């Protein structure tokens, strides 16, 4: 009856086969499993890459999979997701950037690019208001050629937070990687702007931490699972089985992911 | 003609400048 | 650079131990630039050989040219850089 | 004693290097050698039980900070306790597929070279080419 | 490089299709894609008044100032011109610009029928050696295809010394990385779909 | 017993611009070669 | 290079106004050119332009002192080199800090100069 | 004020004069060779020093393709050692130092000295100033 639509970017075969087994093995049949390219809800993105339809790329550290060396931090990362055109075609964080060299006008780039950044800044300040910080940090890679698509990111995001009253902080890509790979505690909001760069250290950070769940939230408005490895998506299908109202499934998912992480399907 | 056509710390002193002789031109008209 | 150290030398033998450069002598410089590829030099030792010497050895002269073509060929005839055009206000003086 | 003390300040974020450098494990052990871990272990001993804890949790993050970016996302995705294995079974499987492509005398050249560049051991560079030429078949 | 790393390094040479012909057709999808926007809309639908082919257009040309070769009589350049040498130079200059924006890049009459300023001297030279530039890249890669080498430039590096005097492996193995990516990658363009 | 070292105190990376082979691919390629050396020393200076 | 240059510009302008100096002093100051009656200008204001106000002085002179960084320094005369700055008064350099404070002087004087026409207009 | 023909060479001389770093034996003698033969008569005091720069370093003949030489040209920094054993006025190098030196002198009055003549904007002005100063460090 119910539909989950799995989506894939980047991910082997043998991933998505598992989350497969696993969602049939756990579920019973009650609710079917449906593979398609884009959706808003009840979505689970199985890859590295960034799915088609999504504005934000929020992660946090849940309590209940917090690995012993990772054990009592608390810090959100949200990664700010442009709209994502066909492969072929030139992505928006890279034609904002080279169109402006050339010459050619970029008004409905940057248009849809503040659209997408307010839309972040928004998720984040929410987040760090329900966190209770005062400051976030904004992520912005430094290099020469990514000198455009960031300098609107700190102009928007900065006046965003600043109307919500909060403060931030700017940094570069590698400082604030080491720190967050070595001492997250210092930082309780993270923002990081779309480069490629920063969707690899918000993989790490996700992975470092023993594996978890990254939350997009798209532009048709709902929050959607993402997952790059066997505990991640088994963590993802978890928290998905959850908000369609199945708790005991999710609780044994969960704890299947804690125990063997790579085999869950067998474990469980 | 074509040139005609076609059309942050620096901003603001060309907007001081420009507004400061703004209003030397209109003490000289009135 | 094996050219500029022979060189320096017959100026040692020429112009402070006044002894003259023998055919041999020159016929030593001419093979390094067909060794080397100095092709441009070739022709000035060529030039010099035939003014000073009686006249320079014909395998050389040919050998100098095919390296000259070759270049011409491959489009090495002179520094890349040179042939880059440039303004009054475009030339980066360093 | 002074060693220890900004060993120990600078893992737990007190005082950072002179440019504000990242703390990696490699600029770690350019400031205090090779066996740091050893000695500052030893060290933390003469330290309370808490002090102690933050060194030992520092010193495996830091250890754990020894991949690139790229490689502990592709590869630290289960978890880091299964990291080193899930990156030595992908340094493998390339090693197989380098193999398979270009035969192995130039691969073992390669991995020389590899090795030369990687400051690895010797041992090491032959135990490794013996499991990749192993798994071939 | 400070630090014995926890890995080895090794070519990442991950995907093996990537065809050139796709890849140049994707790289034909960026370059239309660029210049529609750039240059806007196509402009409106134009009907000519009267029907006539360049060919005949140029024949016609001939013609006429073939009749007065006789009476047509050659001056110094500050002299004043005649009536012939006006008229002339105005119908080879519309035929030559015609010309250069159709593609017949005929640079020997083009700099003798339509240079009259300093500025268009310099506009020819440029277009001279780009024409040319074009020529050889092309015969290279071609030749570079002929021997089978990565299209992508190839920076000249040492690698190993690269990490030594590097401090940390990761700047060094980003660098091989994209490099390496370029060398496996063509970066040619699609030609005749361009040009329509 | 004076002041031994400052631990604190790493040797800044000294960076080296990429160096194209001259040919005419290079030159075609100047503008977009160029960009590529910035880039790369931005990343060694700054770390990634 | 930005800074070495800008100096050399001053000096070189100083030395220059030094002379026209000797001149002014011979045949009024009308008589030389356009461009020796715009370098006396620009150098009449560059002069006036070195004087600055000490925090120290906060108390005796009252005046609020000011520190001028040097990218700010560099900036201020080299524009006022080239001859951006053609159009202030040459008192609104006099024991100012900065371009900024040349500016905000100018309104001032500007504005106040406002008052003091309607005044005279007027009355 | 008379302007005779040793009085031109001598400011040209002693404008060329003005050194930072030592120069290679090949560039500074070549650069009197010229100055002393007449060729930088034509060409301005202050931009002798953008006329060596471009005479030392850059190539006109090769730039604007009128190059009709063999081996006598300036990156050829071999001809150093052929320079210091036959002289500039040898039989086998003068021919050809004469070609390059007046083709180069041609082309830099032909196109860089006259748009150095008409420059009135002040930032152009400004941007003359400072290749003047590079030209002035750097050979």
């Amino acid at each position: 009856s119910k539909q989950l639509t799995f989506i894939s970017a980047g991910a082997t075969a043998a991933v998505l086969q598992s989350a497969s087994a696993i969602v049939s093995k756990v579920a019973g049949g009650r609710v079917q499993t449906k593979t398609a390219k884009e959706a808003g809800r009840h979505a689970v993105v199985v890859g590295p890459e960034t799915p088609i339809g999504v504005h934000t790329a929020v992660t946090e550290v849940p309590k209940s999979a917090q690995d012993p060396l990772f054990s009592g931090v608390s810090t959100v990362v949200v990664r700010a997701v442009l709209p994502r055109a066909a492969p072929d075609s030139v992505q928006l964080r890279d034609a904002l950037d080279v169109y402006a060299s050339a010459g050619i006008d970029t008004k409905e780039e940057v248009r849809s690019a503040t659209e997408a950044f307010k839309k972040s800044a928004e998720v984040a300040v929410g987040k760090a208001k329900a966190k209770g910080v005062k400051r976030i940090v904004l992520v912005v890679k430094q290099a020469s050629k990514h000198n455009c698509i960031n300098e609107l990111f700190k102009k928007i995001s900065t006046e965003t937070i600043e109307s919500a009253g909060l403060t931030t902080e700017v940094v570069g890509t590698a400082a604030v990687a080491n720190q967050l790979i070595v001492n997250p505690e210092s930082l309780g909001v993270v923002l990081l702007n779309d480069v490629a760069a920063t969707e690899q250290i918000e993989l790490a950070f996700a992975g470092v931490v023993g594996g978890v769940s990254r939350v997009y939230h798209t532009v048709e408005g709902g929050k959607i699972s993402a997952g790059h490895s066997f505990k991640s998506v088994a963590l993802a299908v978890a928290q998905e089985l959850r908000e369609l109202g199945l708790s005991s499934e999710a609780d044994k998912v969960e704890a299947a992911a804690s125990k063997n992480p790579r085999a869950v399907v067998s474990a469980l | 003609e074509a040139a005609e056509r076609n059309p942050t710390g620096d901003n603001a002193r060309d907007r001081l400048l420009k507004e400061v002789l703004a209003l030397q031109a209109r003490i000289n008209q009135r | 650079s094996k050219f500029c150290a022979m060189m320096d030398l017959l100026e040692e033998m020429q112009h402070r131990n006044r002894l003259k450069p023998n055919e041999e002598s020159w016929t030593w410089v001419m093979k390094e630039c067909v060794k080397s590829g100095q092709f441009r030099l070739g022709y000035c030792i060529q030039q010099v050989m035939e003014t000073e010497c009686k006249g320079c050895p014909a395998d050389l002269v040919k050998a100098n040219e095919a390296n000259a073509q070759k270049a011409k060929t491959e489009g090495k005839e002179h520094p890349g850089h040179l042939s880059q055009q440039a303004g009054l206000f475009d030339v980066k003086v360093e | 004693s002074t060693k220890m003390q900004t060993l120990h300040k600078l893992l737990t974020g007190e005082v950072s290097f002179k440019n504000k450098a990242p703390v990696k494990d490699c600029n770690i052990v350019h400031q205090f050698g090779e066996n740091w871990a050893t000695e500052l272990s030893a060290y933390a001993k003469t330290l309370p039980a808490e002090q102690q804890k933050i060194i030992v949790r520092q010193i495996a993050r830091v250890k754990l900070t020894r991949y690139t970016v790229a490689e502990l996302a592709a590869y630290c995705g289960d978890g880091p306790a299964l990291l080193d294995e899930t990156a030595r079974a992908a340094n493998i499987e390339q090693g197989v597929a380098f193999v398979k492509a270009k035969g192995v005398e130039a691969f073992e050249k390669y991995v020389a070279e590899e090795s030369t560049n990687a400051n690895w051991k010797p041992e090491e560079a032959k135990k490794f080419i013996e499991d990749v030429k192993a798994k071939a078949k | 490089i400070s630090g014995v790393s926890p890995l080895l390094y090794f070519p990442p040479t991950t995907t093996s299709t990537t065809n050139r012909e796709d890849q140049i057709n994707k790289n034909t999808n960026i370059a239309i894609q660029m210049i529609k926007r750039y240059k806007g809309e196509v402009p409106p639908h134009y009907t000519r008044k009267s029907s006539a082919t360049i060919e005949q257009v140029e024949k016609e040309i001939d013609a006429l100032l073939g009749g007065a070769e006789k009476l047509r009589k050659t001056s110094t350049d500050d002299q004043p011109m005649d009536k012939l040498t006006l008229m002339e130079r105005c119908l080879r200059h519309a035929l030559w610009s015609y010309h250069k924006e159709e593609g017949r890049y005929d640079f020997d009459q083009i700099g003798r029928w339509v240079v009259y300023t300093p500025e268009d001297e310099v506009k020819l030279a440029q277009l001279k050696r780009e024409v040319e530039a074009k020529e050889k890249l092309a015969a290279l890669r071609k030749r570079r295809e002929e021997e089978g080498l990565p299209g992508g430039p190839v920076p000249r590096i040492n690698w190993p010394q690269e990490y030594s005097s590097f401090i940390d492996r990761e700047p060094v193995v980003a660098k091989r990385i994209r490099y390496d990516t370029l060398a496996s990658t063509t970066l040619e363009r699609d030609e005749k779909q361009i040009e329509s | 017993r004076a002041d031994e070292v400052d631990y604190t105190n790493l040797p800044a990376p000294k960076p080296q611009k990429t160096v194209w082979d001259d040919n005419i691919e290079t030159e075609v390629l100047r503008k977009y070669l160029d960009g590529l050396s910035q880039y790369d020393m931005e990343e060694a200076k700054y770390g990634v | 290079v930005d800074h070495y240059n800008v100096a050399q510009d001053v000096v070189q302008m100083l030395t220059k106004y030094r002379e026209l100096q000797d001149i002014i002093a011979v045949l009024g100051i009308d008589e030389l050119s356009e461009e020796d009656k715009l370098i006396v200008d620009r150098a009449r204001k560059l002069v006036k332009f070195l004087s600055q106000p000490f925090q120290v002085a906060e108390v005796f002179t009252g005046m609020t002192g000011h520190y001028v960084q040097l990218d700010d320094t560099i900036d201020s005369f080299s524009g006022l080199l080239m001859g951006t700055y053609d159009q202030v008064p040459e008192m609104a350099f006099y024991m100012v800090g900065g371009i900024n404070s040349v500016l905000e002087k100018a309104k001032k004087m500007a504005e106040e100069a406002a008052e003091l026409e309607k005044m005279r207009r007027a009355r | 004020q008379v302007q005779t023909i040793p009085m031109i060479r001598g400011a040209r001389f002693v404008a060329l004069f003005n050194q930072k770093q030592p120069s290679y034996f090949m560039n500074a003698i070549v650069s009197l060779y010229a100055c002393l033969n007449g060729y930088l008569d034509d060409v301005k005091v202050q931009y002798v020093k953008f006329y060596e720069y471009l005479l030392v370093h850059r190539d006109l003949g090769i730039m604007y393709g009128t190059a009709k030489n063999k081996f006598f040209y300036m990156y050829v920094q071999e001809l150093n050692y052929l320079i210091r054993f036959f002289t500039l006025n040898s039989p086998i190098l003068h021919g050809e130092l004469e070609e390059m030196l007046k083709q180069h002198t041609h082309l830099f009055l032909q196109h860089y000295q006259s748009k150095m003549n008409a420059i009135k904007s002040e930032k152009d002005v400004k941007a003359l100033k400072n290749l003047l100063y590079s030209c002035k460090r750097a050979v």
